[PDB]
């Protein structure tokens, strides 16, 4: 459930060292791979646990016992000084002394490898799922003296990802970025891609989050007579953090605060009898109980009900609030919605007609008038999913929403500007995208704390675009913004 | 099958004809075939997915008891039909496994009980699999460890030192231990010194329970300490230290206490091979071993055994008014009757010395 | 003694953590204590086991924060609870020990509440608390009737474990002396 990632680096000799080419040893680029990943999980900040170990080697860090490994950590959902303790491995000072302070290089066996990290894989009290592992090597060749070595390795290997467990070889760069094919297979182990490199890793996780999540589950009563359970799910809440944590100053440890009510008169207590909750306006104070309230929400239960159909079309954006989190509609339970909640969908994105709702929420709640547009259900050939099949969770529009907006004239262009203006926009469009799309100055601060992670200087400080970049805007379009600035007025500003 | 088979998701019909036709085929190679194949083949698909059907046991055994015996079947007649139909019930079970943790397996195992004499589908798995499951806390180490283990069995013998090294005494915890008990069969297995170092929890947590442990404990220690045996040898200096070693347990197991079996065994034991066939040496040699006891009533025990030895039956056939008839019988009958009769009597109480003269005649005579 | 020797010793080797080690310890020494029992011998053989055992568990799991030991005091207070009907009376050392001693549980509760254990906490604290009583205190108790009371006289907590909401309420009514339950029955 909170799974297993599994960092790894082979050994056999000149792999911690760099090959004596003049960048780095790609032991070292690896070695800030580890650190990517697992550092990676401060920000998605994952209850999976991640792994740090090495082999091949000349001392050891293992409770097995044999030739040529070393623990590095046991599994883990990270930890600062688990962080700054691997911190020492970056730096040709820390390639060498990590080296040979632990001892660098003798020999090694494969499928022992194996087992090894899988048991890694025993390590494992708790509830994982995902069993993914990661080798570092530009190993060419394993061996060639004992091709029984080979044969273990066609030997295990295939226990190993029988065994669930699944370690690959990114493309490291060996020497175009490696040039072996041949033999590997067995070094080795919702449409997208691949690539060869940590870069994507680095950035791609740094504002990471959550995975695997579905939990409260409701209804729907479709008429009185017939039945769907509905499956609540959020395609986001709008991801925010963990939010800060009570921790006393120099005791550094959780406050474990508490609150109730002492008599804010009288140096007594208070309770929630002693209380009750109020509305309060002009002369009269009224005052009607916490129940009261919540039960005043009462009218049906948390669950939902099938209100009618509407043309899709008929309401684009007059309007738009808090989105429709993503119910997918549960055909397991109840199915047959399988095939009805099918067709549904079939014929009512067919009609363009939709299925409204009065939604109500969790221990119930005033419930609400909120439509669902039939989700449409979106695959490729290896299917990537936009639509996930469902229902778009429609917000009605309502008093509230339009409670104030302004109506006066408008004064209006002319085409001798969409004749240029057009083709502007073709310089200032992009085809955009699903992705690299955040709030990331709030991402600065988990940034600001993988500085305690790592205890270091500055942030990794890192890039996405959420600002413009000058050197396009006034590069592929130009200042024909000053052909529209004269167009109509000399502005001043 | 007609009848029984066809059972579904959430079918308890199956209970019934289930525990029947394990309880049918039970008998006796199914004659003229089970036509379990032969009036239809997936007769047997039936069963296999019924054994999978859900998280109600029942097909366990009845899947087990088919399929343990299934091979145990299959043997005395056609083979194949049986095989690939398990590699079937493999895949099942494959996936069972990796679907879901506990009951899957652990039912995939107790089933196995009767399933093994081919091995790794389940084993590497079982691999992780057990010892996670110490991860996963109580019974497993019976229903699973025992299941594992005994898939163990022949020509595994290697790595134990490794997947066994990752438990035992992660339990102090009790009626399981039968495992802890049984899962050394290792005659000529584990030699070097490894085992040695396995042997350090040997009594340690033998001691106290039911000695239901101590039963078959000691009595592969016997087995294995054969396997060292030391007669002027010297396989290796540290190979007589355990033998000794061995010695130490074994002899604390010649002694019994509520079992007399164990004393009982445990002696003709050390007759036959802890004793020559001897009286006067034995009688030597005998204290031998009595010094590193610390222990006490230990004199009945060798008095009685050498009293055993001291007349096998050279005794009876060497045995030296109706008032009148008693005569004789206190005039010449036979002396033998007392033989025993000291023994028995004299093995019970607290100072009896006659041993000590038995000891000086045994010897200064 | 194999009580006393395994428990203080491996259970002690446990001070740098235990997991599954120290609870079937707990286990064993603590659940095959009573099954095996024999009058003389054993009966008061224990009165010093328990006796010791207790100075030992108050100090060990007082110390421990939470960890497995959560879970090393569900298999202690649970054989804790249960192992009160052993001894009726002879508690008075014991009495007064555990008495501030679970109190302190209370406040082992009050480090971490809640997730799955610190509910089996103070729920064997529970039944750890009454069958113990005999009366024969009066502020030893008392003093911690007081603000029990206030613990639970407040406190919003799982569904589960709100036997300890009233747990106490009518516990202190069979603590006779007054001002305290005039507090209580006027709050109650």
């Amino acid at each position: 459930g909170r799974d297993s990632l599994i960092f790894l680096v082979d050994a056999s000799k000149a792999m911690f060292e760099s090959q004596s080419e003049d960048e780095l040893t790609p032991f070292d680029m690896s070695i800030q791979c580890i650190q990517s990943v697992y550092i990676s999980k401060i920000i998605s900040s994952d209850r999976d646990l991640l792994a740090v170990v090495f082999y091949g080697t000349e001392k050891d860090k293992n409770s097995v016992n044999f030739k040529n490994i070393y623990v590095l950590q046991e599994l883990d959902n990270p930890g600062a000084k688990r962080i700054l303790e691997l911190d020492q491995f970056k730096g040709q000072q820390g390639q060498k002394r990590f080296q040979d302070m632990m001892g660098h290089g003798s020999d090694y066996s494969l499928s022992e490898v194996l087992w090894v990290c899988a048991n890694l894989f025993s390590d494992v009290q708790f509830k994982m799922s995902h069993k993914r592992i990661m080798l570092f090597t530009n190993e060419d060749n394993p061996h060639g003296n004992d091709s029984a070595k080979a044969s273990r390795a066609r030997t295990k290997a295939g226990d190993l990802r029988d065994t669930g467990i699944f370690l690959d070889l990114m493309h490291l760069k060996k020497p175009g970025g490696f040039d072996i094919s041949l033999f590997y297979r067995d070094i080795i182990s919702v449409h997208f891609e691949e690539s060869s490199k940590l870069e994507d890793l680095l950035r791609k996780v740094r504002a990471k989050e959550t995975r695997k999540r579905a939990l409260s589950r409701l209804k729907l009563k479709l008429n009185k007579d017939i039945v769907i359970s509905v499956g609540i799910y959020n395609l986001v809440q709008k991801a925010l953090k963990p939010p800060p944590i009570k921790l006393y100053r120099e005791t550094n440890e959780p406050v474990k605060t508490k609150t109730r009510t002492f008599n804010t008169s009288t140096g007594g207590l208070l309770l929630p009898s002693d209380t009750k909750r109020s509305q309060i306006y002009g002369s009269r104070q009224i005052i009607l109980e916490k129940e009261e309230t919540e039960e005043l929400k009462r009218f049906d239960d948390p669950g939902l009900m099938l209100m009618g159909f509407k043309p899709l079309v008929l309401l684009k954006k007059h309007h738009y609030l808090r989105p429709s989190l993503f119910v997918y509609p549960e055909e397991s339970l109840v199915i047959g919605s399988s095939t009805l909640f099918s067709a549904l969908l079939i014929k009512c994105l067919e009609k363009e007609v939709a299925a409204l709702c009065r939604y109500t929420p969790r221990r119930n709640i005033p419930p609400y008038f909120v439509a669902l547009v039939p989700q449409e259900e979106e695959l490729d050939d290896q299917k990537i999913q936009v639509t996930p099949p469902g229902f778009q969770l429609v917000f009605l529009p309502f008093a509230d929403d339009k409670r104030k907006m302004p109506f006066t004239e408008k004064i209006m262009a002319t085409p001798e500007q969409v004749g240029k203006m057009k083709a502007i926009v073709e310089k200032l469009r992009f085809t955009y995208r699903s992705d690299s799309f955040e709030n990331p100055v709030l991402q600065q601060h988990f940034r600001n704390l993988e500085a305690l992670a790592l205890d270091l200087m500055e942030p990794e400080q890192a890039v996405d675009l959420t600002l413009p970049k000058v050197e396009a805007m006034n590069k592929r379009l130009g200042s024909l913004v000053d052909e529209f600035k004269e167009l109509v007025y000399p502005p001043d500003y | 099958f007609e009848k029984f088979s066809g059972k579904d998701p959430n079918s308890k019909d199956n209970s019934v004809g289930i525990q029947l036709l394990g309880i049918v085929m039970a008998n006796d190679l199914p004659p003229y075939d089970p036509q379990c194949g032969i009036q239809s083949s997936e007769y047997f698909q039936a069963l296999v997915n019924n054994m999978s059907f859900v998280r109600y046991k029942e097909v366990y055994a009845a899947a087990a008891e088919v399929l343990g015996l299934i091979l145990r079947y299959v043997m005395e007649r056609k083979n194949i039909l049986e095989e690939s139909l398990c590699e079937l019930v493999a895949k099942q079970l494959k996936q069972h496994q990796n679907t879901m943790e506990d009951k899957f397996i652990v039912c995939l195992n107790k089933v196995t009980k009767s399933f093994p004499p081919l091995a790794d589908r389940f084993m590497n798995a079982v691999f992780f699999l057990l010892p996670k499951f110490h991860g996963v806390l109580k019974t497993l180490c019976l229903e699973v460890v025992l299941c594992r283990v005994e898939g163990m069995t022949e020509l595994y013998f290697q790595l134990k030192s490794k997947d066994f090294v990752q438990v035992m005494r992660h339990r102090d915890d009790e009626r399981q231990k039968v495992c802890l008990d049984i899962i050394y069969k290792m005659m000529p297995k584990l030699k070097p010194v490894e085992l040695r170092e396995l042997l350090n929890p040997v009594v340690e947590f033998v001691s106290h329970p039911s000695t239901t442990c101590r039963e078959q404990m000691y009595n592969i220690l016997m087995w294995i300490h054969d396997n060292y045996r030391d007669p002027e040898s010297e396989t290796d200096n540290d190979s007589q230290e355990i033998f000794k070693l061995a010695k130490d347990v074994l002899i604390q197991g010649l002694i019994d206490e509520n079992p007399g079996l164990q004393l009982i065994i445990r002696n003709f034991w050390s007759h036959e091979t802890r004793l020559p066939s001897n009286t006067l040496d034995r009688l030597l040699a005998l204290n031998s071993l009595y010094s590193p006891k610390i222990e006490v009533h230990f004199l009945s025990l060798a008095t009685n055994f050498l009293l055993e030895m001291t007349s096998m039956s050279p005794d009876y056939p060497n045995p030296m008014s109706y008032r009148h008839g008693d005569l004789p019988d206190i005039q010449i009958k036979h002396s033998s009757l007392i033989t025993p009769l000291q023994a028995v009597a004299q093995r019970d109480p607290i100072i009896a010395k006659q041993l000590f003269s038995s000891l000086f005649s045994g010897i200064l005579k | 003694c194999s009580l006393l020797r395994l428990q203080e010793t491996l259970s002690a080797a446990d001070r740098c953590g235990a997991a599954l080690a120290g609870h079937q310890l707990i286990r064993g020494l603590g659940q095959e204590c009573v099954l095996s029992s024999s009058p003389a011998v054993l009966a008061l053989q224990t009165s010093l086991v328990f006796s010791r055992d207790f100075g030992l568990l108050v100090f060990v799991r007082k110390s421990l924060n939470s960890i497995e030991f959560r879970e090393c005091r569900e298999e202690i207070l649970k054989f804790l609870c249960i192992f009160l009907e052993k001894m009726g009376q002879k508690i008075a050392p014991y009495s007064v020990e555990i008495k501030n001693t679970c109190t302190s549980v209370y406040t082992k509760d009050r480090a971490a509440k809640c997730k799955i254990p610190a509910l089996d906490l103070l729920i064997k604290l529970l039944q750890t608390f009454r069958s113990s009583r005999l009366m024969d205190e009066f502020k030893i108790g008392e003093l911690f009737s007081k603000f029990y009371g206030e613990l639970a006289l407040k406190k919003k907590i799982p569904d589960t474990v709100l036997e300890k909401v009233y747990e106490l309420l009518g516990l202190l009514g069979e603590v006779h002396p007054s001002e305290m339950i005039n507090n209580a029955e006027n709050l109650f």
